RNA sequence: UGGAGCCGCCGCAGGUGCAGAUCUUGGUGGUAGUAGCAAAUAUUCAAACGAGAACUUUGAAGGCCGAAGUGGAGAAGGGUU
RNA sequence: CCUCUGGCAUGUUGGAACAAUGUAGGUAAGGGAAGUCGGCAAGCCGGAUCCGUAACUUCGGGAUAAGGAUUGGCUCUAAGG
RNA sequence: GAAUGGAUGAACGAGAUUCCCACUGUCCCUACCUACUAUCCAGCGAAACCACAGCCAAGGGAACGGGCUUGGCGGAAUCAG
RNA sequence: UGUUCACCCACUAAUAGGGAACGUGAGCUGGGUUUAGACCGUCGUGAGACAGGUUAGUUUUACCCUACUGAUGAUGUGUUGU
């Protein structure tokens, strides 16, 4: 059970900056900062809830 | 190190305090 | 320098002194009117006795608050106390004024302290914090520290 | 004002220089009257506190709901081996008070006795009455000697006769032998001084001083319990829990004019290790020590009329921190003062002991010698065995 | 004499405690004299200082 | 003792005489080698260095914080610690 | 509360005895608030399972009302995919 | 004394009072044990306060004296309270 | 009852009256007087007043001199001990 720290200076829980775990070849976990979810796009119509398919979000 | 300062006031009797009050 | 009580022999006496010895004022005079008067060899006897324990120093002037012992009854006193740094700095002395001696050129085991004189030193100023925000002297009390033997047997 | 309750006083005036003891040893203050119509005998005598115990006796006298039953009392044990007399000592009545005159010590003088003189036995050369035993078997000292015991008969009104214990047979851990005066009260001066010549280097046993249920006073100094407080040492009524700086303490010392605090204004001091003279204690028995005609005699110490076994008074284990009693002993009804091993003196009553309580016989009915160390349900060791049978270390 | 230094560079060689750092107390101017790693690395690949074992906490 | 300026008389002038003012500054006593160095369980043995070891270091033993820690890293603040 | 990783030497000092009065914990036969301005402090009960739960009420509560029984270890049985 | 609101009122209150059940040193009536102090010692070590300093009875006084008067008397240096 | 007083129950030989800065807060408590917060009644236009009532309201320091309780001691007895 290895407790690990940041390795930036931002030492807040802000959306900015949200880690993942992850497994290193030197056998020691570390944070990566992960990036932040994109939606996909909205129709012009402003009808529908969904949101389109075949755009990248 | 800095000259230290003189003791403050320590409000201390009066009418707040009634470890020892005179006559009223 | 000059000394208090210049020796009326100096040529078989000798001289060693010490100045601004953070010691004890008190503890200081009382030990050395416990060894003034002694032979050099009983002086050093009684100074090791004072270090372990085994022979008192009687506080005779400045005994406030100090308990008594058994062991003041030799001296004719109620109080008494055991002065180590005090013993072990002027034992020092002694064998810095036995050096003396042999430089001089003087015999060692007939030499008796004829003089010796503990005086104030200039103090050494610190600060304790006391209550409600207040700060108050700490003074280190040293000693200036001077003695003479005497070829006396 | 005045107090609002009335109260009697916390502790005695009487009692109250409350110093710790100069003496160590319990002196005699008062010794009895004499008048020249008895003969002469000892007023007093000097045993070592041993323990306590039980008596189980039968109780005579009338008019009581405890007529003809049987109580138990707490009694103790006083073990008092026979004194040796090394000398005499003479008074004679002043203007300013009873002065000493001559004491004349004996010529074979113990070394128990000679303890005594000396702080340090050790590095001590034994030097003492070296030059006062050379003055018995010449013509000019005895005849000084004998002109100074004439003088003392011509001239002294009181003779009080120096003996002193046997450290020998105690199994104390001392060897130092107290020493004591004893007022011998009789007839004359010459008759008496006589009496004390012959009895001089000699053995004074109990049975010659005291007998029995004699009504005797117990002269001794307290158990020591140090420096206490004022709620132990006065008993005080102790202030209650709210207070701020302290509730085992005396909370009105006096008044502001003049009651500043006096003789009678209790305080924290030195509780126990006083002198006490108590008085009106009644001997059970004057018990007879180890003797020896073909073997031990083990019997004749608590083996009543009664009881009729084989027990001494030496509890199951020997006396809680005092040793093992091999000598002819004291048992006194109540509790007398002073821890275990203590010196006590036994003095003769100074009032006329004309009571029914204090002139009634005492016959033993059952001695308690079971084990003191815890609780003891055996009385001796052959009837543990008989009940609990064979152990496994046998 | 003063192995504050050694005893903190092996834990940062070792990636240990110096709970776990056993510096020798025999050959103590052996270490002494080092006074970096690849010093005290030499000292490990010598096998005068050994990575204490965990203390046990059993589960049976 | 000291080492470089000073006084008497006739007149003139003043920031001209201290024992106090809970006087201002500086220094020093009794108290007094006294009160105190008592909040959060605990230290012990052997060796190295040295003139000197209860407090430094190393080894061993016993402990404590017990993963909302007496742990590992940041922000404000400090500025070389 | 105890232990592992990590950290430390008990928090501006240690040694010898265990006096009073203290500070913080406890324990007391018999009585149970008679103490005191005043049950102040202290003390009783307390988790869970099975029963049972009054007056009143805004019908939601009161309510864990009040009042009882049980609780350990070992060896099983039955049921729960 | 009636929105300077009157009356009633479930639940709630570190709000203020009275009684009862159990309970307990609050008390009768105190006792004992533990840890840290206090005690002594090695080292370090202040502060408030201080006309001079300090044994009382009576008298008078500025009308409750440590000092004056008349008596009682007083004996070095200190330690823990 | 905060009470000083008062009255009542019971026991008892009897439950007499008072003083010591209206004894006694560096002995305790803070109960009610007598700070600052509040509520009610009366008066005042009002701020506010009320020996009217109620409620919650930090009880500081001795280590100095004396007195006392304890403890070493001290002066003379040539020194010590009994
Ligand atoms: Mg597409
Ligand atoms: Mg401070
Ligand atoms: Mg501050
Ligand atoms: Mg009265
Ligand atoms: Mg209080
Ligand atoms: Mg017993
Ligand atoms: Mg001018
Ligand atoms: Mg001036
Ligand atoms: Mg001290
Ligand atoms: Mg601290
Ligand atoms: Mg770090
Ligand atoms: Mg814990
Ligand atoms: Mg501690
Ligand atoms: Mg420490
Ligand atoms: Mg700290
Ligand atoms: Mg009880
Ligand atoms: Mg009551
Ligand atoms: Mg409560
Ligand atoms: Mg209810
Ligand atoms: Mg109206
Ligand atoms: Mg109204
Ligand atoms: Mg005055
Ligand atoms: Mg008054
Ligand atoms: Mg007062
Ligand atoms: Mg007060
Ligand atoms: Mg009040
Ligand atoms: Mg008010
Ligand atoms: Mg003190
Ligand atoms: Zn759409």
């Amino acid at each position: 059970v290895q407790r690990l720290t940041y390795r930036r200076r931002l030492s807040y829980n802000t959306a900015s900056n949200k880690t993942r775990l992850s497994r290193t070849p030197g056998n020691r976990i570390v944070y990566l900062y992960t990036k932040k979810v994109g939606k996909a796009p909205k129709s012009a119509c402003g009808v529908c809830p969904g949101r389109l398919r075949g755009v990248r979000a | 190190d800095p000259v230290p300062y003189q003791p403050p006031f320590l409000c201390q009797w009066g009418r707040h305090q009634p470890a020892w009050k005179p006559l009223m | 320098v000059r000394y208090s009580l210049d020796p009326e022999n100096p040529t078989k006496s000798c001289k060693s002194r010490g100045s601004n010895l953070r010691v004890h004022f008190k503890n200081t005079r009382e030990t050395a009117q416990a060894i003034k008067g002694m032979h050099i060899r009983k002086a050093t006897k009684y100074l090791k006795d004072v270090t372990l324990k085994k022979q008192c120093v009687p506080f005779r002037r400045y005994n406030g608050g100090v308990g008594r012992c058994a062991q003041a009854k030799q001296w004719g006193w109620t109080q008494g106390r055991w002065p180590k740094k005090s013993a072990e700095f002027l034992l020092h002395m002694l064998k810095n004024a036995e050096s003396n001696a042999e430089l001089k050129g003087l015999d060692v085991d007939s030499l008796v302290i004829e003089h010796i004189q503990v005086n104030k030193a200039p103090k050494m100023r610190r600060r304790t914090y006391r209550a409600h925000g207040r700060i108050n002297p700490y003074m280190s009390s040293p000693c200036h520290i001077e003695m003479i033997l005497t070829e006396k047997e | 004002s005045h107090r609002k309750f009335s109260a009697p006083r916390h502790g005695s005036l009487g009692f109250l220089p409350r110093k710790r003891s100069s003496r160590h040893r319990g002196k005699v203050k008062s010794f009895p009257k004499d008048d020249p119509s008895k003969p002469v005998h000892l007023t007093a005598f000097l045993g070592y506190k041993a323990g306590m115990t039980h008596i189980v006796r039968e109780v005579d006298r009338p008019g009581s709901k405890v007529n003809k039953k049987e109580v138990v009392e707490a009694v103790t044990i006083v073990e008092t081996p026979p004194m040796v007399v090394v000398g005499i000592v003479g008074y004679v009545e002043t203007p300013r008070g009873l002065r000493t005159f001559k004491t004349v010590f004996a010529e074979h003088i113990s070394d128990e006795c000679k303890r005594r003189f000396y702080k340090n036995w050790h590095k001590s050369k034994k030097k003492a009455f070296t030059k006062y035993c050379k003055k018995w078997q010449d013509d000019a000292g005895k005849r000084q000697l004998d002109k100074d015991f004439s003088s003392m008969k011509k001239y002294c009104q009181v003779i009080r006769v120096l003996a002193h214990t046997q450290m020998r047979l105690l199994p104390l851990r001392q060897k130092k032998a107290h020493l004591m005066e004893i007022q011998v009260n009789g007839g004359t001066v010459a008759e008496k001084l006589d009496w004390a010549r012959e009895r001089l280097e000699q053995q004074v046993p109990v049975s010659q001083v005291f007998g029995q249920d004699e009504m005797i006073d117990v002269i001794g100094v307290t158990k020591g319990k140090g420096y206490k407080g004022v709620t132990s040492r006065w008993h005080t009524k102790k202030l209650p829990r709210k207070t701020h700086r302290g509730l085992r303490k005396v909370a009105c010392i006096g008044a502001w004019h003049p009651a500043r605090v006096a003789f009678s204004v209790a305080r924290a001091g030195q509780k126990g290790y006083h002198h006490r003279t108590e008085i009106n204690k009644k001997i059970y028995k004057i018990g007879q020590g180890y003797l020896i005609k073909d073997g031990k005699l083990i019997k004749n110490n608590a083996s009543t009329d009664y009881d009729l076994s084989d027990k001494s008074i030496n509890p199951l284990g020997g006396f809680v921190h005092y040793g093992e009693v091999t000598n002819d002993f004291v048992m006194l009804k109540g509790c007398v003062v002073g821890t275990k091993k203590r010196v006590l003196t036994l003095r003769k009553s100074l009032l006329v002991q004309t009571k029914r309580r204090a002139l009634e016989k005492i016959d033993l009915k059952f001695i308690d010698t079971t084990s003191k160390f815890g609780h003891g349900r055996f009385q001796t060791v052959e009837e543990k065995k008989a009940f609990m049978g064979p152990l496994k270390k046998d | 004499s003063m192995l504050r230094l050694q005893k903190r560079l092996a834990s940062s060689v070792l990636r240990c405690g110096k709970k776990k750092v056993w510096l020798d107390p025999n050959e103590t101017n052996e270490i002494a004299n080092a006074n970096s790693r690849q010093q005290i690395r030499k000292l490990i690949k010598d096998g005068l200082i050994i990575r204490k074992p965990v203390t046990v906490h059993s589960r049976a």
